[PDB]
């Protein structure tokens, strides 16, 4: 009878080993348990995205930030779902979003962030030159 | 660094 805590480890270590359905399935559980923690939503969704299951993803980015408004990690996941889907000015906008909350946070995740938004704007300038 | 699990 593993705790929520327990499962997230287990979850997280899955991810370590590439598995990443089997990852998304035990984030699943720990939400059974602790339905309340949205760091469980953001790790679902890095699995998803893993996956190529950007609308599942996104559900597990609005579920996060339901939970936690300040989520950098929610919005940068979001971001890059609406990447995917060509919604660019709202990839833009939330990976600027997370770009924003992280300076504010002091977290530290390299250059990951403002690399994301330059592959952003490059594919909506792509879109643009591939329709003239 | 960002593309991790919490
Ligand atoms: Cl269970």
């Amino acid at each position: 009878s593993p705790s929520a805590q327990e499962l997230k480890e287990q979850g997280n270590r899955l991810f370590v080993g590439r598995k990443y359905p089997e990852a998304a399935a035990c984030y699943g559980r720990a939400i059974t348990r602790n339905p309340l923690v949205a760091v469980y939503y953001t790790n679902r969704a890095l699995c998803y995205l893993k996956m190529q299951q950007h609308e599942q993803a996104l559900a597990d980015c609005r579920r996060a930030l339901e939970l936690d408004g300040q989520s950098v990690k929610a919005h940068f996941f979001l971001g890059q779902c609406q990447l995917e889907m060509e919604s660019y000015d709202e990839a833009i906008a939330n990976l600027q979003r997370a770009y924003s909350l992280a300076k504010e946070q002091r977290l530290n995740f390299g250059d990951d962030i403002p690399s994301a938004l330059r592959i952003a704007k490059k594919k909506r300038w792509n879109s643009i030159e591939e329709r003239r | 660094t960002i593309e991790e699990v919490d």
